[PDB]
RNA sequence: GCGUACACGGUGGAUGCCCUGGCAGUCAGAGGCGAUGAAGGACGUGCUAAUCUGCGAUAAGCGUCGGUAAGGUGAUAUGAACCGUUAUAACCGGCGAUUUCCGAAUGGGGAAACCCAGUGUGUUUCGACACACUAUCAUUAACUGAAUCCAUAGGUUAAUGAGGCGAACCGGGGGAACUGAAACAUCUAAGUACCCCGAGGAAAAGAAAUCAACCGAGAUUCCCCCAGUAGCGGCGAGCGAACGGGGAGCAGCCCAGAGCCUGAAUCAGUGUGUGUGUUAGUGGAAGCGUCUGGAAAGGCGCGCGAUACAGGGUGACAGCCCCGUACACAAAAAUGCACAUGCUGUGAGCUCGAUGAGUAGGGCGGGACACGUGGUAUCCUGUCUGAAUAUGGGGGGACCAUCCUCCAAGGCUAAAUACUCCUGACUGACCGAUAGUGAACCAGUACCGUGAGGGAAAGGCGAAAAGAACCCCGGCGAGGGGAGUGAAAAAGAACCUGAAACCGUGUACGUUUAUAUUCUGUAGCAAGGUUAACCGAAUAGGGGAGCCGAAGGGAAACCGAAGUUGCAGGGUAU
């Protein structure tokens, strides 16, 4: 599919299997009964696959996806991010991104609404936690990469 | 002083079994292990 | 206006109690107590005990007139058992 | 206190504390079992003077 | 260190005598604080013939946690939080909201 | 005389709140202590009637150096009495002194906390007090030393090991009955419990005279698959491999004798300084008003901090009550971990040599070898005989040929690995006093058995004892009533909330986890999937020695198939 920046007025493409996919309802379901089994049960990297990829369209098809060219804070303080939350009136969203960036971070350790964690640790519980997720492109790239 | 004979305590101790009955009693913890 | 008067904790059969105190029951303070008075009985002088404190406390907080001061209730309840213990209470008013 | 006897002769020291444990401790022992010396902190300064003295001449000498 | 020490003027905030300022006189060893006229108890003290019995109800003072009273400073007449620092050669107290010096 | 229902009562604890309690796991050190007297007890030490804890007549402690230092003098659990309050009150830590008796208990005796001693030194007195020593076995060294000159046996002295206990692991030597074939033979139980020795915290072993044989893997040490395949058993129950194939680690050794040039890297011990920990600690963010409510931490309004909304408690649910946390710092002296650093002994590399000789093997007599020589075996004896040595041996299907190994009778090698008596920290789709530990409590206590051994029940006042001052009755007791505190006393020390069973009164009326088999659904992809063990700031992602399907079928002449892996469900086999 194509979706918006919404800060360039730039136009992304998507893989459609990603967030055009059908929501399959018994593999969301049986991915999270893993999760908290695990929280000793098999685990496939195929149905990690399906999963995120059906929980990313569902949240896409939801508008529960909204992605920036970047996300962080000229300083670590954590009053930057609560503004530039505010500023949005983001309260309860998911920051996803690439290589963590220590100010945003330290910025987002208190929150405890908001969560930052890295692409590769991604974990359905963690995206639908929170209302909204906030990724970049270099992150959605390198989701993409990842789900092959 | 038939009881200090018999189960006195250098008379136990005396004997390998007196020791060992002593040390698992100690281990157990009774107040008195012999008297 | 009421009077309460009762002691815990009684070493004395209760039933024992509960039948001296039928004897009295009923009946006014001043006569049960005149009759209690050459009773042989033990429970007697326990009777005798919280009526006159109960007439004392009547007397001391309450107002006058405690010679047509009347029995009203009068119970013996089963204590602790360590012989079994005994609770006796007496409640009595003129009206 | 703690320092003000350290300097001085062994043989004072020697003196004054064999004095203390010869006379203060008879003197206090007899009033407490007579009922005297209502006030109990003398048993622990003379107690604590004695155990110091004594623990020199020893390590010192 | 103890934020609250002998010579030091504190007000409760909650539990009865709210608003009102005192003198802290001793501190228990549990966390208790006194100060003198905030919290008035009606102690029924078992009367003795000797010892000096003070005679009938004793109207003393009972011991409240400090947690439940505040430092009050007369430079602003509101109570305020204090931290600690570091002196020329020394360490001592410092209230917050400005940081008025003791 | 009782019953039909209600209210008050007393032995009474079903129910519910958690706790100064237990239990199961994870991450680290330690993975032993001591004759310089181990572990544990007995008795004492407080202004003390008693207990925990500390200590030992110097007794809830002392000298020194650091942190903190204005409350403390340990608490149970109060009272009396103390010091100082800005560094000599008190508290924590390191370094030192003392540390009664029994206890291996070590001078002797002996009945555990009891008795009796001897030798030498100091005693400013020599009545008497303090200190050191006074046991046994074994070894090394020194001095003496009969038979017997020396040397030995014996004696004296210096030094070292052991006097005991400790939960588990390793090897070796023995080791049972219960045991299923409805008992039982070959067997399983079981080489389990148990007894002994050695000493290590990890141990032993640890680098081929290894296996197939004509291709091949190349140290020891642990792990899933192969694999419950072969094989073993009245082929039944049941037991049970690897050559070989992947992961953790992979380092090998040396001398085995001669020299050359040599004190050339390394090792163990011993100073200096650098960095991080152990060993006391420092700083460290931010809020009010009304309402409600005993009290706010309940919620309403608007604020601040957040590297810190992890947690503790504070009159009910707290970021801004604080203690704390994130984070930044800190050692006078002692201490581990790696460095450059001076020194005492080992001490590099090169070449030339042997390859650990009464040794391999062999004879007459056993051990366990399921089998007493029978279809028959390994280390060897009591003793003798007896190999060339690297050009040779073990050998390999014995063989010729060909091939691996050793270079044959020295041992060293931390690595990857089993466990926690105890120590430090964290967690609990674990329990809540009839549970959890036997014991949440003065519990391995009371108590029982003269010993082994067994073994309980017993908790919740009140947030704050602020404990019902006082007055009266009562016997100057016990008990109760007014008054008062207390939110409540339908919270009162016999004190958490509190239903009945039982007994009385008045009221209206009458008299088994777990290993397989099969079927159900659901989901991925597809002739594919799952990857095992492991790596992996970590259920991410990698990693298929390992499993089955499989453009194949068929007779490799010939023609030309869509299964697996997870989840939840059930029945069956013990």
């Amino acid at each position: 599919m194509e979706l918006v920046l919404k800060d360039a007025q730039s136009a992304l493409t998507v893989s459609e299997t990603t967030f055009g996919r059908d929501f399959n309802e018994a593999l969301v379901h049986q991915v999270v009964v893993a999760y908290a089994a695990g929280a000793s049960q098999k685990v496939n990297k195929k149905m990690y696959r399906g999963a995120l990829k059906s929980i990313l369209s569902e949240l896409v098809r939801q508008d529960r996806l909204i992605v920036v060219e970047k996300f962080s804070v000229e300083a670590p303080k954590t009053k930057l991010l609560a503004q530039k939350l505010k500023d949005m009136a983001l309260e309860d969203v998911l920051i996803i991104t690439g290589e963590l960036d220590e100010n945003l971070f330290l910025a987002a350790r208190n929150l405890h609404k908001v969560d930052v964690r890295d692409a590769t640790g991604i974990d359905p519980v963690s995206l639908i936690a929170f209302d909204k997720v906030v990724m970049t492109a270099d992150a959605v790239k390198q989701v993409e990469e990842m789900l092959a | 002083l038939k009881r200090n004979r018999s189960h006195g305590f250098r008379a136990r101790m005396a004997t390998k079994n007196g020791r060992q009955v002593l040390a698992r009693r100690r281990a157990k913890g009774r107040a008195r292990l012999t008297v | 206006m009421e009077t309460i008067a009762k002691h815990r904790h009684a070493r004395s059969s209760a039933q024992k109690v509960r039948l001296v105190a039928d004897l009295i029951r009923g009946k006014k303070v001043s006569q049960a107590l005149d009759i209690l008075t050459y009773t042989n009985k033990k429970a007697a002088v326990l009777v005798k005990k919280v009526l006159e404190s109960a007439i004392a406390n009547a007397e001391h907080n309450d107002g006058a007139d405690i010679d047509d001061l009347k029995v009203t209730k009068i119970f013996v309840d089963e204590g602790p058992s360590m012989k079994r213990t005994s609770h006796i209470t007496v409640v009595v008013s003129d009206r | 206190m703690k320092a003000k006897e350290l300097r001085e002769k062994s043989v004072e020291e020697l003196n004054t504390e064999l004095l203390n444990l010869l006379r203060e401790q008879f003197n206090l022992r007899m009033q407490a079992a007579s009922g005297q010396l209502q006030q109990s902190h003398l048993l622990k300064q003379v107690r604590r003077d004695v155990a110091r003295v004594k623990t020199l001449l020893n390590e010192k000498a | 260190a103890a934020k609250i020490r002998r010579d030091d003027e504190v007000i409760v905030l909650t539990g009865k005598d709210k608003g009102k300022r005192g003198k802290v006189k001793n501190v228990l060893s549990s966390g208790k604080v006194i100060v003198e006229g905030i919290n008035l108890v009606k102690k029924h003290q078992k009367p003795v013939p000797a010892l000096n019995q003070p005679g009938g109800i004793v109207e003393k003072e009972a011991a409240i946690q400090v947690s439940n009273v505040a430092i009050f400073n007369a430079a602003t007449g509101k109570a305020d939080r204090v931290g600690f620092r570091f002196e020329d050669g020394k360490k001592v107290r410092f209230f917050k909201s400005n940081s008025e010096t003791i």
